Parts: C-alpha cells; sequence; structure tokens
C-alpha cells in the first residue's frame, strides 16, 4: 500500500529543517 | 471591514514591539530544572519550574557557541524577536528571555500535550473535522503573520502543541521573514517545501498555502503526499503529481487540487480573494471561523492531562546546564 511504501522508503520520525 | 481595523492595529502592534524587544526580563537561577524535553544540534529545551510561583515552562536553551558554529545567529535572533512581538490566539506566547556567558534563554509556557506529529503518528490519521479543526486554526493564524508581511516557511506537525483546551500553538519562528515581494532561501522541511522554494526563482507568501495543503494531507492520511528517502528525491517528486486515498472526501480532494497547486498563480490563498477562497471552499462548510478564533468550539480531541506530566515527551539523558566562567560570543548577541 501506499502507508507501506512511506514506512518502508519514507521518513517517519521526526524531520529536520534545511 | 471590521476586520481591516483589528489587523491594522495589529501591525502598528507588532511594529511597535519588533521597535524596541523585550530583553533580560528574568535570570537562570529563578527556575528549578526538572527534565528535557528536547534536543537539537545547538539547543535543548527543559520543562522547567518558576522558584517563587510554582509555574511550569518550556525553557529553550540554545548553546551560543553551537549557534555561531552552524550559522543560526540571524535565526535565533529572529526567534526572539518575533516571539516578543506577535500576539495571536494560536501561537506561543515567549514569558521570559535571557542570555549569560554560555546560552540564550526563551522561556514558554509549558503545554503537556505535546507536538502534533506525537499525536498523529499514535492515532495513524485525523478524521476530516479534526484535521479541519487544526487546519481552520492555520489558516487564521496564516492571515495574521501574512497581514505583517510575515512568511512563516516550518509548517509541520513538529512544530504544533495540542494545548489543554486542544487547540493549536506554534511554536517555531526563526525562520519566519517579512517579504511583501520575493525572497529566495532554501529554508524550511522537505516535505512541506513548494515547488518554487526547491527551484531558483523566487517565492511569496503563497508557500505558506501550498505547506497549508501539505499538513491537512498529512493529518488526513497519515502520511505526506510527496516522500521518499533522501531530501533529493523528495524534492523531484514535489516537482506535483499527487495521488490522494481513496477515504479522502471529494470536497477535500478538491482543496487540496488548488492548496498543492504548483502554479502559484492560480494557488487558493494567492488569488485576488486572498484567503477567503479557502474560508469559502466547500471543505470549510462547516467551519465557524470566528467561533474557531474565539476558541469557542469543542475540540475534538483534548490531550488527557496526568496532573508537570511529561507523558507526551520522549526521555533524554539528562547533561549538566554549564555557564562558562567566560562570556561567549558576546557581540554576535549583543541584542538579544
Ligand atoms: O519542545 S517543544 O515542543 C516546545 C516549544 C515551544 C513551547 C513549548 C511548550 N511546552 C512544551 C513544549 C514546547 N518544541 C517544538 C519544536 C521542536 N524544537 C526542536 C528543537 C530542539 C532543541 C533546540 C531547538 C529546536 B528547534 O527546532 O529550533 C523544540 C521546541
Amino acid at each position: 500500500t501506499t502507508y507501506a511504501d512511506f514506512i518502508a522508503s519514507g521518513r517517519t520520525g521526526r524531520r529536520n529543517a534545511i | 471591514e471590521s476586520v481591516k481595523e483589528f489587523l491594522a492595529k495589529a501591525k502598528e502592534e507588532f511594529l511597535k514591539k519588533w521597535e524596541s524587544p523585550s530583553q533580560n526580563t528574568a535570570q537562570l537561577d529563578h527556575f528549578d530544572r526538572i527534565k528535557t524535553l528536547g534536543t537539537g544540534s545547538f539547543g535543548r529545551v527543559m520543562l522547567v519550574k518558576h522558584k517563587e510561583t510554582g509555574n511550569h515552562y518550556a525553557m529553550k536553551i540554545l548553546d551560543k557557541q553551537k549557534v555561531v558554529k552552524l550559522k543560526q545567529i540571524e535565526h535565533t535572533l529572529n526567534e526572539k524577536r518575533i516571539l516578543q512581538a506577535v500576539n495571536f490566539p494560536f501561537l506561543v506566547k515567549l514569558e521570559f528571555s535571557f542570555k549569560d556567558n554560555s546560552n540564550l534563554y526563551m522561556v514558554m509556557e509549558y503545554v503537556p500535550g505535546g507536538e502534533m506529529f506525537s499525536h498523529l503518528r499514535r492515532i495513524g490519521r485525523f478524521s476530516e473535522p479534526h484535521a479541519r479543526f487544526y487546519a481552520a486554526q492555520i489558516v487564521l493564524t496564516f492571515e495574521y503573520l501574512h497581514s505583517l508581511d510575515l512568511i512563516y516557511r516550518d509548517l509541520k506537525p513538529e512544530n504544533l502543541l495540542i494545548d489543554q483546551q486542544g487547540y493549536i500553538q506554534v511554536t517555531d519562528f526563526g525562520f519566519a521573514k517579512r517579504v511583501k515581494g520575493r525572497t529566495w532561501t532554501l529554508c524550511g522541511t522537505p516535505e512541506y517545501l513548494a515547488p518554487e522554494i526547491i527551484l531558483s526563482k523566487g517565492y511569496n507568501k503563497a508557500v505558506d498555502w501550498w505547506a497549508l495543503g501539505v499538513l491537512i494531507y498529512e493529518m488526513a492520511a497519515g502520511y505526506p503526499p510527496f516522500f521518499a528517502d533522501q531530501p533529493i528525491q523528495i524534492y523531484e517528486k514535489i516537482v506535483g503529481k499527487v495521488r490522494f486515498p481513496s477515504h479522502f472526501s471529494s470536497d477535500l480532494k478538491d482543496l487540496l487540487r488548488n492548496l498543492l497547486q504548483v502554479d502559484l498563480t492560480k494557488r487558493f490563498g494567492n488569488l485576488k480573494n486572498g484567503v477567503n477562497d479557502i474560508k469559502n471552499h466547500k471543505w470549510f462548510a462547516t467551519t465557524d471561523w470566528i467561533a474557531i478564533y474565539q476558541r469557542k468550539v469543542e475540540a475534538p480531541f483534548i490531550p488527557k492531562f496526568k496532573g508537570g506530566d511529561t507523558s507526551n515527551f520522549d526521555d533524554y539523558e539528562e547533561e549538566e546546564i554549564r555557564v562558562s566562567i567566560n562570556e561567549k560570543c558576546g557581540k554576535e548577541f549583543t541584542e538579544f
């Protein structure tokens, strides 16, 4: 699923600026 | 028309405070340290208790040497100067600030509900009414900030707290810049960047409305619309093919197509009618804008109040707060 791909390839934790 | 008058007075008050900022309104030994709430590459956030009153605060401690090392002087000075000058229901308020030989200190009211980020990741996604309630508060906050000619540029669930009434508090202002024309810094968090920030062309306040689109999508889906492992790859997806979960309503998809609009001359919030194209969109039909502003709407979610509780924050190694015998970087932070 898209959610599964987010977990696999996305950044799931807190995200830094820059 | 009465809105014009309110915002005119708000701009006058903002500019007066910006021109003559408050300084040096407490000191470190006025506070007891309780717990570390967060760490970053040049500072920390501590839960502290004011010794005289017993009130709890979040104390943001910035190490002056690390700020200078990481080229964050202007951003840090700007955050403090903005915070003490703005006044709006959904913006954190600066209660005290001061500096010593080693550090800069900003002291805010403690909000034990913590970040939207942690509630969103726990629950997975917010229902559309729940997401709409938060979104409306952002819409009003940007109406306010944009009337001051400020671009916010730092929207994401990480920078949004949920207070004990269930309403939003926007936390961070280092990146907030006065822009009545264009600006050009590659500034922000990758998933939330408008295409025109990534590209070298200039950008304006419309990037905040793009970011609102990203926020609404992430709140409603549980994940942002453009994602990948590394920032460069996130940028490539952004620069506009969006897919919507099948559970998104028709009205939500239509709103998002107009907020996540690559053509900034067609993007809602940036048209002749400005914020009113958003307020009047069908997805917001049930939103009582004045009641939201007045905090008279029943919130969809109230963080459980456990009694100075830190259950909504992670645990960190508790490290010394060391104040050097020597003044560090005095000249650089003279105005703080
Ligand atoms: O710790 S916060 O959630 C926070 C911020 C403001 C008021 C608060 C009132 N009560 C509770 C928490 C509070 N927080 C929200 C944003 C995340 N930063 C990360 C951070 C951590 C350490 C140093 C700097 C930064 B920064 O990115 O500039 C820390 C501040």
